[PDB]
């Protein structure tokens, strides 16, 4: 299972790229597939995404400019990009989007360049290995269980750990645990290894509007 | 008589959207000013009709459309929209003639911890038609491999719960939603407005 983005590159304002991501292991056209980006050293946002049967939607800060859509012969999803501004510089995710169940499968992205709510706390946290970590997701108003939990590496895609709040992501190690139900979450690292220094974010699931994420919280050593 | 409007505005509990209920209504007498005058609905949006102008009407039979969606989802019950709710679950066509009828329902359908009973299809391959209705539960296969009956990755049960909780947000929160239909034949009339 892979998703594998490409088209992104260099290019002035005003211009136009075209992203491609070829898919192996999920079937583009009977999947919710998402795009999302994030600026070099900020969070993730959500672009776009298109239903199986075809209706699609955008993030206000693209629409009238980019679209989203599909070659089920190939396999592959694309995101037309017009009139590109300084702002949409960033890396670019192709993800199967599981709606309740979050975002589960991602891309490595693609990298483009254009040169001339939900509160985590907190933003950053210095530990050492085997501490126990928790960090707070704090929403607008009352969702239930209707949260994701990400972690991601530098220089990675992000990892989905955990849906409907408490839901550990199958694979995921049993260190990671969530709780809360409302307006409170909170990711719990039970003993924190090596690998686990990382961003974490939490998403809001099924939000109006849609794809809304958390900050980010940096998890730094000692 | 008068129509028993009161059977499905006033049901204990209402269908879940992607198994949406439909009562026909006949050989009775609608005053639905009583209902355009409700303080009770939040939504109350005629389509293809004026809501002032239906007292005035006959038609052969009347029809009820019933279920709960989420507040944010209502939107989503008119004429020419798209999302999972018109795409996968109830589908008004793009010329519509009825109403459309909403109420905040957190009272009766959300419980401490999450009210669970109410569903709607998450997973399909392609949209309805107006007024089709999928109440199938195949696992829906996402991938090229077949899933046999089995659930697992990309081999979904097509169906998700709401999660009603009352600490919910108003756009998470239950909304009752009755569309009221109209049927003109070259039949007799069974269903006009008050005397
Ligand atoms: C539902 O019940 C209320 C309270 O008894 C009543 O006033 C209202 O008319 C009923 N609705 C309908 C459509 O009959």
């Amino acid at each position: 299972v892979q998703l594998v983005e490409s088209g992104g590159g260099l290019i002035q304002p005003g211009g136009s790229l075209r992203l491609s991501c070829a898919a192996s292991g999920v079937t583009v056209s009977r999947n919710y597939m998402s795009w999302v980006r994030q600026a070099p050293g900020k969070g993730l946002e959500w672009v776009s995404i298109i239903y199986a049967g075809g209706s699609t939607f955008y993030a206000d800060s693209v629409k009238g400019r980019f679209t989203v859509s599909r070659d089920n012969s190939k396999n592959t999803l694309y995101l037309q990009m017009n009139s590109l501004r300084a702002e949409d510089t960033a890396v670019y995710y192709c993800v199967r989007d599981l709606q309740d169940y979050g975002m589960d499968v991602w891309g490595q992205g693609t990298t483009v360049t254009v040169s001339s709510q939900l509160t985590q706390s907190p933003s950053f946290l210095s530990a050492s290995v085997g501490d126990r970590v928790t960090i707070t997701c704090r929403a607008s108003q009352g969702i239930s269980s209707y949260l994701a939990w990400y972690q991601q590496k530098p220089g990675k895609a992000p990892k989905l750990l955990i849906y409907a709040a408490s839901t550990l992501q199958s694979g995921v190690p049993s260190r990671f645990s969530g709780r809360g139900s409302g307006t409170e979450f909170t990711l719990t690292i039970s003993s924190l290894q090596p690998e686990d220094f990382a961003t974490y974010y939490c998403q809001q699931l099924n939000s109006y509007p849609p794809g809304t994420f958390g900050q980010g919280t940096k998890v730094e050593i000692k | 008589n008068l129509c028993p409007f009161g059977e499905v505005f006033n049901a204990t509990r209402f269908a879940s959207v992607y198994a949406w209920n439909r009562k026909r209504i006949s050989n009775c007498v609608a005053d639905y000013s009583v209902l355009y005058n409700s303080a009770s609905f939040s939504t109350f949006k005629c389509y293809g009709v004026s809501p002032t102008k239906l007292n005035d009407l006959c038609f052969t039979n009347v029809y009820a459309d019933s279920f709960v969606i989420r507040g944010d989802e209502v939107r989503q019950i008119a004429p020419g929209q798209t999302g999972k709710i018109a795409d996968y679950n109830y589908k008004l066509p793009d010329d519509f003639t009825g109403c459309v009828i909403a109420w905040n329902s957190n009272n009766l359908d959300s419980k401490v911890g999450g009210n669970y009973n109410y569903l709607y299809r998450l997973f399909r391959k392609s949209n309805l038609k107006p007024f089709e209705r999928d109440i199938s539960t195949e696992i829906y296969q996402a991938g090229s491999t077949p899933c046999n009956g089995v659930e697992g990755f990309n081999c979904y049960f097509p169906l998700q719960s709401y999660g009603f909780q009352p600490t919910n947000g108003v756009g998470y929160q239950p909304y009752r939603v009755v569309v009221l239909s109209f049927e003109l034949l070259h039949a007799p009339a069974t269903v006009c407005g008050p005397d």
